[PDB]
C-alpha cells in the first residue's frame, strides 16, 4: 500500500548528479528483494531517471554506473515489457571506445549474467552487432566479450548458422579460439539431436532448475 | 417442456447452493457437491455431442448454453475451477497440471511428452512414430474437424472469448494460467479448421483491449493484460515447433532420411594448434578414468570438419582413440554396465554412434581401431542371445543397462556404403539373420528391426524379410 508514495518521493530527490545518488541506488537493491517478482509494478516509474545515467554521468570512471549495473542483474524476470527500451541504453555502453574499460567490462557482465533469467532471441540483432565490432576495435575486451556472445549463441537454436561467415572473418584474422565457442558452433554445423536444437531457453532453464 | 427439462442437467453448474435430495445426511455434504459436479459434467459433455443436444442448448433466444457462459464471468472460485474442465472436455484437449507459472504447465501439454506406450515392453517405435509423424493424406476429409468446427463457433457467437479475458484477468493465479492455456489452444483450433467468414471477428478479443497498457485501469489489472499476452506468446513457439523425436532410435530414422534427399539435389582450417590445445583439455589422457572426462569437448573432437585421423597423422591422436575405444568396448566392463537411466545417458550414447562414425571416414587407417571394435560387438550378441554354449538368462541385465543402446552403433554403420562392407568382414550380418528363429527373445528381435537401414539394397532388407514371415506371432506383428 505504501510503495506508491515511496517511489514517488524517490522522484524529486533523485538529482542527476549529487551527494544522493548511491543510497538511492542501494534502496532499490533492497526494494526489489522484498517484493520478489512484483517490482515490475513499479519498475516503468523510476526508467526514465535511470535511463539517464549511461549518458549523463561525471562521475571518474562511470562509477555510478557500474554500481547501477550491477543492480539490474537482481531485476531478473521481473522486466518483460520494459526491456526494450532499457536494453539499448545497455548495449550503448560497450560499443563506445571513448568509453572507461572498467564500464565497458560490466556491460558486457551484465548481458549475460541477465540471460540466466531471460529470453534474447528476440533482442538478437539489436546485441549481436556491437559485439562483432568490438572483438576486433579492442583487443583487451575479447576475452569477456566472447563470453557474453557464447551465453547468447546457447539460446539461439540453429537462427545462428547464417551468422557463421558474419563471425568467422573476426576470428581467422584475429585468431580467436574461444573453447566453449567451438563447443556450440561445432553442434550447429554437424547435428547432434533433434529435441535439443531450436528449444525455447525458458523451458530449458526450468528443467535444469528442476 | 422448453427450457426447463434439458436444461435441469446444468443446475449444479448454474445454481451456487444446489440442493438434488430435500433428505440426505449432513456428514457428506461437502463430498456430495463434489459427487454433483462429476455426474453433471459428464452429462454436459454428453447432450454437446447429439444433433438433438446442441441445437436445443443453443437456440437462438434465451438458451442454456449463454447461462453457462455468463455464469463463468461471475467471480466465483468454485464455478470457474469446474467449468474449466468442462470446456477442455468439450473440445477433447489435454488438461495442464495444477501450478502458478506457465513455463511448467505449458511444458505439460506439448505434444511429444512421453507416454507410457512408447516403452521398449510395449509399441516400441511403431507406438511413438504416431503421435509425432504426421498422417499421410492431404485431401481426405477428417470427420472429427467439421463437429469441432461447428462447435467453436457456436461460443464464439455467444462470446466465450469474452468471457475467458474477463477471467485471466480476474481470477486466481493457478485459475489464469489454465484459462490462457484454454484461450491459446482455441486460438490455434481457430485458424486452422474455421473458414475465412468466421475469422474476421475471431482474432480481435474486444474486450481484452479495453483492459490494455493504460493508467486509466487499476496498475495491477494492467500488467495481469500485458502478462497474459507475454505467456500467450510463447505458446505461438510450441506449435511452430511441432512434435520432436524422444528416443535416439526415431531419432536417426528421420536424420538418414533428410540427409538422403537432400544429397541428390546438387567449418576450419584444423592446424595442429586446435587439437593438441583441445585434446589436452578432455581430461581423458591424463585423468585415465571415465566420469572425469568433459564430455563436451569430446563430442567436437570427433565430429569436426576436417580432423579423420586421415589428414592430420599424429601419435597423440592415436593415443586418444585408442583410449577412448577401451571405454566402449564391450568386453571391458565400463559401459555396458550402467544403469538406463543414468544422469549423462543421452550424452554418452550420442558419442559412440558419434564416434563409430568418426573411425569410418579413416577407411585405410581407421579400421584397424573399428574392427576391433564390431568383433567384440558380436562376440556380446553371442552370449545375450544364447546361440553360443552360454546361458541365455541376460535379458534382465540388458533391458535395465545401456548394453541395449549397441544396436545404435551397429544401425548408424549400416547407413554409409564403406559401413556395410565392412560388416561382412566381421560376419554380423549373419549373427543377426541367425538370432530371426528365437521364441525366448522378443525384446532382442525388436530392436534389431529399428535399427538397420533400408535405404539401399543388400542384406539390410534380406534380415527384415525374414523377421516379418519366420519369427513370432508377436514379434511379427511388430515388424
Amino acid at each position: 500500500p505504501y510503495m506508491d508514495e515511496i517511489v514517488t518521493l524517490m522522484r524529486e530527490f533523485w538529482v542527476m548528479n549529487t551527494s544522493i545518488q548511491s543510497t538511492i541506488i542501494l534502496l532499490i537493491e533492497q526494494i526489489v528483494v522484498a517484493l520478489g517478482g512484483e517490482f515490475k509494478l513499479y519498475l516503468p516509474q523510476l526508467i526514465p531517471h535511470m535511463l539517464r545515467v549511461f549518458m549523463h554521468d561525471n562521475s571518474p570512471g562511470r562509477i555510478v554506473s557500474i554500481k547501477l549495473l550491477a543492480a539490474i542483474q537482481l531485476f531478473g524476470a521481473n522486466l518483460d515489457d520494459y526491456l526494450h527500451l532499457l536494453l539499448p541504453p545497455i548495449v550503448k555502453l560497450f560499443d563506445a571506445p571513448e568509453a572507461p574499460l572498467p564500464s565497458r567490462k560490466a556491460a558486457l557482465e551484465t548481458v549475460d549474467r541477465l540471460t540466466e533469467s531471460l529470453d534474447f532471441t528476440d533482442y538478437a540483432s539489436r546485441i549481436i552487432h556491437p559485439i562483432v565490432r568490438t572483438l576486433d576495435q579492442s583487443p583487451e575486451l575479447r576475452s569477456t566479450a566472447m563470453d557474453t556472445l557464447s551465453s547468447l549463441v546457447f539460446q539461439l537454436g540453429k537462427k545462428y548458422q547464417i551468422f557463421i561467415p558474419m563471425v568467422n572473418k573476426v576470428l581467422v584474422r584475429h585468431r580467436i579460439n574461444h573453447q566453449r565457442y567451438d563447443v556450440l558452433i561445432c553442434r550447429i554445423v554437424k547435428g547432434y539431436t533433434l529435441a535439443d536444437e531450436e528449444e525455447d531457453p525458458l523451458i530449458y532453464q526450468h528443467r535444469m532448475l528442476r | 417442456r422448453a427450457d426447463v427439462e434439458l436444461e435441469r442437467i446444468l443446475a449444479p453448474y448454474t445454481d451456487f447452493h444446489y440442493r438434488h435430495s430435500p433428505d440426505t445426511a449432513e456428514g457428506q455434504l461437502k463430498e456430495d457437491r463434489e459427487a454433483r459436479f462429476l455426474a453433471s459434467k459428464m452429462g454436459i459433455i454428453a447432450t454437446f455431442r447429439s444433433w438433438a443436444g446442441i441445437i436445443n442448448l443453443c437456440k437462438p433466444g434465451n438458451s442454456g448454453i449463454q447461462s453457462l457462459i455468463g455464469v463463468l464471468c461471475i467471480p466465483n472460485m468454485e464455478i470457474r475451477r469446474g467449468l474449466l474442465e468442462v470446456l477442455y472436455d468439450i473440445f477433447r484437449l489435454p488438461l495442464p497440471v495444477v501450478t502458478e507459472e506457465f513455463i511448467e504447465a505449458l511444458l505439460s501439454v506439448d505434444p511429444g511428452r512421453f507416454q507410457d506406450s512408447w516403452r521398449l515392453s510395449d509399441g516400441f517405435v511403431a507406438a511413438e512414430a504416431k503421435t509425432i509423424l504426421p498422417h499421410r493424406a492431404r485431401s481426405r476429409p477428417d470427420l472429427m474437424d467439421n463437429y469441432l468446427a461447428l462447435i467453436l463457433s457456436a461460443f464464439i457467437r455467444n462470446g466465450l472469448l469474452e468471457g475467458l479475458v474477463e477471467v485471466i484477468t480476474n481470477s486466481d493465479d493457478h485459475i489464469s494460467v489454465r484459462a490462457t492455456i484454454l484461450l491459446g489452444e482455441l486460438l490455434h483450433m481457430a485458424n486452422t479448421i474455421l473458414p475465412h467468414s468466421h475469422s474476421h471477428h475471431l482474432h480481435c478479443l474486444p474486450t481484452l483491449m479495453n483492459m490494455a497498457a493504460s493508467f486509466d485501469i487499476p496498475k495491477e489489472k494492467r500488467l495481469r493484460a500485458s502478462a497474459a499476452l507475454n505467456c500467450l506468446k510463447r505458446f505461438h513457439e510450441m506449435k511452430k515447433r511441432g512434435p520432436k523425436p524422444y528416443s535416439l532410435h526415431l531419432d536417426h530414422i528421420i536424420q538418414k532420411a533428410i540427409a538422403t534427399h537432400q544429397k541428390r539435389d546438387q567449418i576450419l582450417k584444423d592446424t595442429e594448434e586446435a587439437l593438441l590445445i583441445n585434446l589436452r583439455d578432455s581430461q581423458v589422457l591424463q585423468h585415465k578414468e571415465n566420469l572425469e572426462w568433459n564430455w563436451n569437448l569430446i563430442g567436437t573432437i570427433l565430429k569436426w570438419p576436417n580432423v579423420n585421423l586421415r589428414n592430420y597423422k599424429d601419435e597423440q591422436l592415436h593415443r586418444f582413440v585408442r583410449r577412448l575405444l577401451y571405454f566402449y568396448k564391450p568386453s571391458s566392463k565400463l559401459y555396458a554396465n550402467l544403469d538406463l537411466d543414468f544422469a549423462k545417458a543421452k550424452q554418452l550414447t550420442v558419442v559412440g554412434c558419434q564416434f563409430t562414425e568418426f573411425l569410418l571416414e579413416s577407411e585405410e587407417d581407421g579400421q584397424g581401431y573399428l574392427e576391433d571394435l564390431v568383433k567384440d560387438i558380436v562376440q556380446w550378441l553371442n552370449a545375450s542371445s544364447g546361440m553360443k554354449p552360454e546361458r541365455s538368462l541376460q535379458n534382465n541385465g540388458l533391458l535395465t543397462t545401456l548394453s541395449q543402446h549397441y544396436f545404435l552403433f551397429i544401425g548408424t554403420l549400416s547407413c554409409h556404403p564403406h559401413g556395410v562392407k565392412m560388416l561382412e568382414k566381421c560376419s554380423v550380418f549373419q549373427c543377426l539373420l541367425n538370432l530371426c528363429s528365437l521364441k525366448n527373445q522378443d525384446h532382442l528381435l525388436k530392436l534389431t528391426v529399428s535399427s538397420l537401414d533400408y535405404s539401399r539394397d543388400g542384406l539390410a532388407r534380406v534380415i527384415l524379410s525374414k523377421i516379418l514371415t519366420a519369427a513370432t506371432d508377436a514379434c511379427r506383428l511388430y515388424a
